């Protein structure tokens, strides 16, 4: 039922406003240990010999690396994505230039996506960056992805209940609730807001009085947009293991300036980045995936805030490998 | 000066401390020793509010705000401008409230009546302590307490709630809200009923105890009775804070997640998971 | 201590009284029975109950509304009885999610909600007639009915008057435990934080005052139960020492006092004002104010605070930022 | 353009704000606070001598009289002139305006302070249909003690000093509300009966404990006119007597507890 004291608390607004984090140490420790499994950087290698564009036969992304540099990458990729499966997950034992296994082609696009993240989305990932490990955590299927309908459990490494299974219709409300921090909000924030750029998150008017011409009847946004934004915010908070005051002074959710923390701006960039990733890198990959990876509408698994963050306000508590693997970005 | 029936009640005695020294009235007000301590604390607190408010940005009453210290000062004294005034004012408040309660027991003794009213007045004093003293003790800073300002204290209630994603799902809150609602409803019913019996209108004659009970038996099939509705009303009102205090004390010290998630004890039973 | 104020020490039994009303004396059904444990803290007699036309009409319409809600709820769990009990709190009947304006919504998107709203409203009106006419039948003033009227009026405000004034049924209160709770935040978020709505403030002021008054009034009567202060009607018409002491307790405490009758007017008025203030607030919201916080800023009332972590510009307004 | 805008930086909600305060203060000041004054007004000063004309504020603070049509005949009008006639056996302890009064005699018999009774009608309170409301069980023979509960009839009454003071002979019941309000008891060694409000009674299974008065003080409990019914003023006299004991039964009860 309850969590024993003490609680760790932080301050994120002026004194007296009750803004800041409330954290259970046990829970933080369990997440710290889970995230400390991040494999350490492989030892640096001397840049020696010709570029692998001249040495190997089918190297389209990593072509400016030397042989030892490139094989160091391939070791790191195997550690991050398929340590249990090994190099043969993506490769033919007898022909390392064969694209015959689908993980090869996907991994190539993932290489491009990852460098895109570290080069074009520094407004969100800063100097910390991502690697394949950030999402994959040592398995080819990342533990936290989303379909065009809610699935349970959130961690696909756990085995679903009959009711949790997406085909059991009697369990839909619970599948939806657990994605919105157990609220009864009747909206799926992922397909509404993170799958594409079609919907506006902001719903609150920016004037005191209602403007004539947007304020009556069918000119009005339905109230459901406000439910939906709230649902997105429940989901976002739960995905970072935090509460609203991490980003907002609830005195005025819609105001910036002194009424928002810098984390709110970073979160804003995060919404745009996730949209780019899903629309332009992850959703097109239903062409290249087996039918057992796709959802009930032939969609590929896509990313939300939890995919990288897994319940922590900084993924892997700020761990970085950017300086150790320049080939993953940023790219000049 | 005096109500037509008042003089025969204006007798000596019933004090708790000081005997005759403070046993007197000033206008309608009984004084007593706790009358004196109350005025002391009120004068001190209002002075500190005034001094603190003048060192602040504005004089608009809606925007004045005396705030507690940053969390980093823990449970220690903080510099006057950045939390100290809040600390001082808080102590005056407790002095004033407790004095006020004890003054009411003295008035009760002199009139030979029950002490039920100061007893009931303990509940809101207790709730004030839950918010400003006990819960900040459990968390380790006075910084978690609420600020003194007409509108600013609402911003604290606001953010405090959203620190647990949706406070409405707090079970102590649900209980508290339910007593606030039914208490307001019962008071309407009780006042409505009494007035309806004494004031039928039209020169019609005033009705009876039996009419009172007949009405509620007719409408809802039961009538708790005259004395009992007064006991129930004290019970209902008191439980706004008596049950609410659990939902407040729990948040932070004994629960750090959102309050919707707390209901997983029900939703996630494996039997029907 | 006066143990009588805690519970009845020695209970009494006697023949059941029946006050005759101008009509309907035969529509009292049931045989009265007595509960000894109830009788410790209250009156021991349960029943009979009056059973007029308006009361049955209320039960009829109410059950229809309940049934429409429960059926839609069960549809939400594809009629699995076990998941229905599990998920009960999270199930709901929703007004339209899409913007149809004031057009009648499809049954699958708000029509059933509108239906359940109609039958609940009829049930409330029917019960109101019961509350009113029962008073006149027994020769009593109609004070309760006018308080109850304000409470019904507030429900109509959040249920359909405010939707029709702004012109969208999408703004009604859903039916269900958690979902009617969720509406409060959606609404407050839409209209710019309800803490900054002065009529929220008024309503809360009166609601808190109802707690203050009923705690204070209840405590007062119990403190004078030894002199019979619970027999309030005859203390109104013939002031006894009970209400003299009650009046003098408050006068010597706060400097002024009520009478045994006027304290009930206070209480009645405070109760009424919870609902009247709430209704003015909803009636103004959306029709004449769009963001209550900005409205308080416009009129110079909102508090401001220093930044703690750095002030943060809206990134969407920086040059070259994506949409 | 804006819904709710008016000329020169006014909007409708701003006006309603003012109107709402005006409504509140009107009802509170001009209505409720005058209703509050239908008892005990006009106030009493160190002799209000101006018999020729009333002072203006005393007229302004009062509501128009209202008349109650009583259920068994009669009318009451409030407010009205009701000075307290009876001589009070109290003396001013000082010259100050709000100094307390002191009892000159025995305050329980003299009915001052917490022992004061109101001057209610010397009238028996009545049921809906005219009968006496508060009657002992010997008269109210269709009323019983509920099965479960002490029958006090026969039990002794122990006073504050631990002395048995009498024996409970009957319970008086409210026939309108089905609720016992008094015990009747014979005071031992005095050949008379006394009534006790239940609220002063600690009902145990072998005794009735009564802490408000001493055993000897049961002798001077106000007596009733009739044996089998009570008037509203008598109810006040009886109830007040024990309440006066809370402060007066012993010299130490009026002084500070600390
Ligand atoms: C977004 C945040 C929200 C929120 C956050 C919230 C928090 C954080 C807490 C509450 C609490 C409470 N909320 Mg809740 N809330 C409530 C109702 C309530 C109260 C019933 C309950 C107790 C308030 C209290 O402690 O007073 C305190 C009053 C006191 C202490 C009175 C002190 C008086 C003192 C003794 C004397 C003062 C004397 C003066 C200075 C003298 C001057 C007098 C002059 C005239 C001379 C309703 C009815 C709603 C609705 C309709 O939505 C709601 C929504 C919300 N609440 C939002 C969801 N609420 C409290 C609770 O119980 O939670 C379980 C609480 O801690
Ligand atoms: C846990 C949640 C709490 C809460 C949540 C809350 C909400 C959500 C709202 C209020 C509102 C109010 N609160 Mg607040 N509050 C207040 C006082 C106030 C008033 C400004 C106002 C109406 C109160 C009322 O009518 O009650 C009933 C009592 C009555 C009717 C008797 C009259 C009391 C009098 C009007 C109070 C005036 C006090 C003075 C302004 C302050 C003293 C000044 C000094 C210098 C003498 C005090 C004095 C305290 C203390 C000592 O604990 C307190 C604690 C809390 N409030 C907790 C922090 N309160 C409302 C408001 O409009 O604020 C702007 C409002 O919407
Ligand atoms: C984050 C969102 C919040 C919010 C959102 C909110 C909204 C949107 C509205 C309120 C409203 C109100 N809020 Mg507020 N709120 C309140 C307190 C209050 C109430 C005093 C007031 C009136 C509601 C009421 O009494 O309904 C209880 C009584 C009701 C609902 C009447 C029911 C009567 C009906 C006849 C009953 C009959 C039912 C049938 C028998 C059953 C049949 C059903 C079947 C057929 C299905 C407190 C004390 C706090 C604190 C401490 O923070 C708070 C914070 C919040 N509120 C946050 C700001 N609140 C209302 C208001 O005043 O706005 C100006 C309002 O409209
Ligand atoms: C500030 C003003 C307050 C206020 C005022 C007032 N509120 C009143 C009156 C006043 C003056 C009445 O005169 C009337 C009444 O009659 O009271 C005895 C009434 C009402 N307020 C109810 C509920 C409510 N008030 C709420 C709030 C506020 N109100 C605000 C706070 C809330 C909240 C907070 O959500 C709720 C849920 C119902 C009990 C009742 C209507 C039943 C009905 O409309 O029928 C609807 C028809 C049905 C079939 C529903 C059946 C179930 C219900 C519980 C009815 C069952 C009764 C039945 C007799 C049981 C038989 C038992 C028998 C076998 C032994
Ligand atoms: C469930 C229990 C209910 C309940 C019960 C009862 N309530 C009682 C009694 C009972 C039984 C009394 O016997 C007593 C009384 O006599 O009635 C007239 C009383 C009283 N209830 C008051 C206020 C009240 N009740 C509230 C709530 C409930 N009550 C709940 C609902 C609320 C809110 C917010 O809800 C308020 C504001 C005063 C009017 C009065 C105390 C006067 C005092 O104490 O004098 C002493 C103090 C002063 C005169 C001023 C002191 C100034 C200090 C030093 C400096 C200010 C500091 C302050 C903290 C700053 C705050 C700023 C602010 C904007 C944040
Ligand atoms: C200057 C100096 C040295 C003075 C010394 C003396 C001294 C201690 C003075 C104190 C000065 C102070 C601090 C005064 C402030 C007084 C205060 C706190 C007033 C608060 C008033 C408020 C806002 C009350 C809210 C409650 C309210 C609306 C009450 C209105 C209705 C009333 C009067 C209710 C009380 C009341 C109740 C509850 C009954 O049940 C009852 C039953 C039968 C008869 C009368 C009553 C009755 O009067
Ligand atoms: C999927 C996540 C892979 C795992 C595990 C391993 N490799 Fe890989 N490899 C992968 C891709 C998508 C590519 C193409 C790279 C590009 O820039 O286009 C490669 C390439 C190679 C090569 C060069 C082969 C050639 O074209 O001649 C070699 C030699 C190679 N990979 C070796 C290698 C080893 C030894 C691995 C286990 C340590 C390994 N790879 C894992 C995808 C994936
Ligand atoms: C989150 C932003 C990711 C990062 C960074 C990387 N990957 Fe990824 N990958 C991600 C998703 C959401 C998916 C879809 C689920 C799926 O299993 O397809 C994938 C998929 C792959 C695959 C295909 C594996 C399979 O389907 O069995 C491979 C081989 C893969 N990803 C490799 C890979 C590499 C090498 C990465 C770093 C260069 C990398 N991914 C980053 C999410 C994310
Ligand atoms: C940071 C990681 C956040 C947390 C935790 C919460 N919110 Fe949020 N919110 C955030 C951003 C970046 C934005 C802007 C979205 C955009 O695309 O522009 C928002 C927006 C809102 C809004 C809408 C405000 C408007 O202009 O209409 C609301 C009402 C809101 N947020 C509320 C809210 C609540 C209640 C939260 C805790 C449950 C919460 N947010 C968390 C960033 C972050
Ligand atoms: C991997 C591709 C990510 C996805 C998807 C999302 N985030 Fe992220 N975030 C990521 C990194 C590598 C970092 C850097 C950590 C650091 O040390 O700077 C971040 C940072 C944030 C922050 C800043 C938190 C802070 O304490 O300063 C926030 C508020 C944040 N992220 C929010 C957020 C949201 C709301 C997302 C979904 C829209 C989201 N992130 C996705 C990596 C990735
Ligand atoms: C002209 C026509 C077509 C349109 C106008 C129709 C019209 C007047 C519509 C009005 C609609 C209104 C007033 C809607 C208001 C709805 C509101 C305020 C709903 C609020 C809360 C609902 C709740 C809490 C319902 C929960 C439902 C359940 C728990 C299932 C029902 C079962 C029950 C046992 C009910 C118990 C409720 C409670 C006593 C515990
Ligand atoms: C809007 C509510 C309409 C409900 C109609 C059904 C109620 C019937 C009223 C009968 C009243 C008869 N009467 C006056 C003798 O009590
Ligand atoms: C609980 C919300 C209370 C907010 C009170 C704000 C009221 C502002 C009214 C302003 C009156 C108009 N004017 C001219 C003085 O600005
Ligand atoms: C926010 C709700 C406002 C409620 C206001 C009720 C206050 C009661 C004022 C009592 C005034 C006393 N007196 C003697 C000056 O009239
Ligand atoms: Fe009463």
């Amino acid at each position: 039922c309850f969590e024993p004291p003490p609680a760790t608390t932080t301050q994120t607004g002026f004194r007296g406003l009750s803004m800041g984090e409330v954290l259970h140490p046990a829970t933080v420790k369990a997440k710290k240990e889970r995230d400390a499994q991040y494999p350490p950087a492989l030892a640096a290698v001397k840049a020696e010999g010709p570029p692998v564009s001249q040495v190997y036969k089918n190297v389209k992304v990593l072509g400016n690396l030397t042989e030892a540099e490139f094989l160091r990458t391939m070791t790191a990729i195997t550690e991050w994505v398929s340590p249990q499966e090994g190099c043969t997950y993506c490769h033919d034992e007898n022909n390392l230039a064969s694209e015959a296994k689908y993980p090869y082609v996907v991994a190539r696009r993932m290489l491009e996506m990852t460098r895109a993240i570290n080069t074009n989305w520094t407004q969100h990932v800063a100097q910390t960056g991502v690697t394949c490990y950030t999402c994959h955590r040592g398995t080819p299927l990342p533990p936290y992805v989303r379909y065009l309908e809610p699935t349970l459990p959130l961690n696909n490494r756990e085995t679903p209940t009959h009711v949790e299974r997406v085909e059991t219709r009697s369990g839909y409300v619970v599948r939806l609730a657990k994605y919105t921090a157990y609220s009864a909000l009747n909206y799926d924030p992922f397909t509404m807001f993170l799958a594409n750029d079609k919907r506006q998150v902001r719903v609150v008017p920016q004037t005191a009085l209602p403007l004539v011409g947007v304020s009556r009847g069918k000119e009005r946004r339905p109230l459901s947009d406000a439910y939906a934004t709230f649902a997105l915010m429940m989901s976002i908070s739960d995905s970072l293991g935090t509460n609203c005051t991490f980003c907002h002074n609830a005195q005025t959710f819609e105001s910036w300036g002194k009424k928002s923390t810098p984390q709110r701006a970073i979160a804003w960039w995060g919404i745009r980045m996730v949209r780019d990733l899903n629309m332009n890198y992850l959703a097109p990959l239903n062409a290249s995936l087996p039918a057992s990876r796709l959802g009930r509408q032939g969609e590929a698994p896509q990313a939300d805030c939890r995919t990288c963050h897994q319940g922590v306000t900084k993924p892997l508590f700020g761990a970085s490998r950017l300086k150790d693997y320049p080939e993953l970005g940023p790219i000049k | 000066a005096l109500l037509s029936f008042e003089r025969k009640y204006r007798v000596r005695g019933g004090t708790l401390i000081g005997g005759d020294l403070f046993d007197f009235w000033v206008g309608p007000y009984f004084v007593g020793f706790f009358g004196v301590s109350a005025i002391f604390f009120i004068f001190l607190g209002v002075s500190l509010i005034g001094y603190a408010a003048s060192q602040g940005p504005t004089w608009d009453p809606f925007a004045i705000s005396i705030n507690p210290p940053d969390l980093k000062y823990g449970l220690g004294a903080a510099p006057l401008l950045e939390g100290g005034f809040w600390q001082a004012i808080t102590v005056c408040a407790l002095g004033a409230f407790i004095s006020w309660m004890l003054r009411e027991v003295e008035i009760s003794r002199k009139l030979g009546i029950g002490w039920h009213v100061p007893l009931a007045f303990c509940v809101p004093i207790f709730m004030f302590c839950v918010l400003q003293v006990f819960r900040p003790l459990l968390l380790g800073s006075w910084g978690h307490a609420f600020p003194y300002g007409i509108l600013s204290h609402l911003d604290w209630v606001n953010n405090f709630g959203y620190q647990y994603l949706n406070w409405h799902y707090n079970p102590g809150h649900m209980s508290s809200v339910s007593f606030l609602f039914v208490n307001a409803m019962a008071l309407g019913l009780h006042g409505g009923l009494i007035l309806s019996v004494a004031n039928p209108g039209d020169g019609d004659k005033v009705k009876t105890a039996e009419h009172e009970n007949q009405y509620f038996r007719d409408v809802v099939g039961y009538s708790i009775g005259a004395l009992s509705i007064h006991r129930l009303g004290l019970f209902l009102a008191s439980n706004i804070f008596l049950t609410g205090a659990f939902g407040t004390i729990a948040s932070g010290p004994f629960w750090t997640r959102g309050w919707p998630e707390w209901w997983g004890w029900w939703l996630d039973i494996p039997f029907w998971s | 201590a006066d143990y009588q104020t805690i519970y009845t020490q020695i209970q009494a039994r006697g023949p059941h009284i029946t006050v005759s009303g101008e009509w309907g004396d035969n529509d009292r059904v049931g045989k009265p029975f007595y509960s000894y444990w109830l009788g410790k803290i209250g009156d021991a007699q349960i029943g009979p109950i009056y059973l007029g036309a308006s009361g049955i009409a209320a039960f009829a319409f109410g059950s229809t509304a309940i049934l429409i809600i429960l059926f839609n709820m069960a549809a939400e769990v594809h009629f699995d009885p076990l998941q229905f009990f599990r998920q009960f709190f999270w199930l709901g009947l929703y007004p339209p999610k899409a913007q149809y304006g004031m057009g009648i919504p499809p049954l699958h998107d708000g029509g059933w909600w509108l239906m359940a709203g109609l039958f609940m409203t009829l049930s409330l009106g029917s019960w109101w007639i019961r509350v009113y006419s029962r008073a006149r039948a027994l020769g009593l003033g109609t004070h309760i009915a006018w308080n109850f009227a304000a409470a019904i009026f507030f429900v109509l405000c959040i249920g359909c008057i405010h939707p029709t004034l702004v012109g969208s049924w999408s703004e009604g209160v859903p039916f269900g435990i958690w979902p009617h709770i969720d509406w409060l935040t959606a609404f407050s978020i839409r209209y710019g934080n309800f803490y900054y709505c002065p009529w929220h403030g008024f309503s809360i002021g009166f609601a808190y005052g109802c707690g203050l008054l009923f705690a204070a009034h209840g405590a007062t009567i119990l403190a004078v139960a030894r002199f019979g202060g619970d027999r309030e009607i005859e203390q109104i018409t013939d002031r006894g020492t009970a209400v003299e002491r009650a009046a003098l307790f408050w006068r010597w405490t706060i400097g002024f006092n009520a009478t045994i009758e006027s304290v009930h007017r206070w209480g009645w008025f405070f109760s009424l004002m919870v609902m009247v203030s709430a209704s003015v607030g909803i009636l103004l919201t959306g029709t004449f104010v769009d963001n209550w916080y900005l409205w308080c800023v416009k009129h110079g009332a909102a508090p401001d605070y220093p930044a703690y972590l750095p002030a943060t510009p809206d990134p969407a307004s920086l040059p070259g930022a994506p949409k | 353009m804006y819904h709710g805008a008016l000329a020169q930086h006014l909007d409708i909600a701003q006006l309603v704000w003012y109107a709402q305060w005006l409504v509140i203060w009107t009802v509170v000041l001009l209505y409720l606070r005058r209703e509050d004054r239908r008892e005990g007004y006009p106030l009493v000063e160190p002799l209000g001598l101006v018999k020729l004309a009333p002072e203006d504020g005393q007229v302004y603070e009062l509501p128009y009289p209202k008349t109650f049509v009583l259920p068994h005949g009669g009318t009451v009008t409030v407010p009205r002139r009701r000075p307290e006639t009876r001589e009070l056996k109290l003396a001013q302890t000082d010259g100050f305006e709000g100094a307390p009064l002191q009892p000159t005699g025995n305050p329980l018999v003299d009915a001052v302070g917490p022992a004061s009774y109101a001057e209610r009608a010397e009238v028996v309170d009545a049921t809906v249909d005219g009968k006496a409301k508060i009657v002992p069980l010997r008269v109210a023979t269709d009323f019983s003690i509920a099965e479960g509960d002490v029958d006090p009839r026969g039990l002794p009454v122990v006073a504050a000093d631990g002395v048995e003071a009498g024996t409970v002979t009957d319970l008086w019941v409210d026939r309108s509300e089905h609720y016992f309000r008094y015990l009747e008891l014979s005071v031992a060694g005095s050949a008379r009966t006394a009534l006790i409000p239940l609220g002063f009674c600690d009902v145990k299974k072998d005794k009735i404990v009564v802490t408000s008065i001493l055993s000897e003080q049961f002798a001077n409990v106000p007596r009733l006119q009739s044996r089998d019914q009570i008037t509203l003023r008598e109810e006040d006299k009886v109830s007040a007597y024990y309440a006066g004991g809370l402060l007066y039964a012993t010299p130490e009860r009026a002084e500070s507890l600390l």
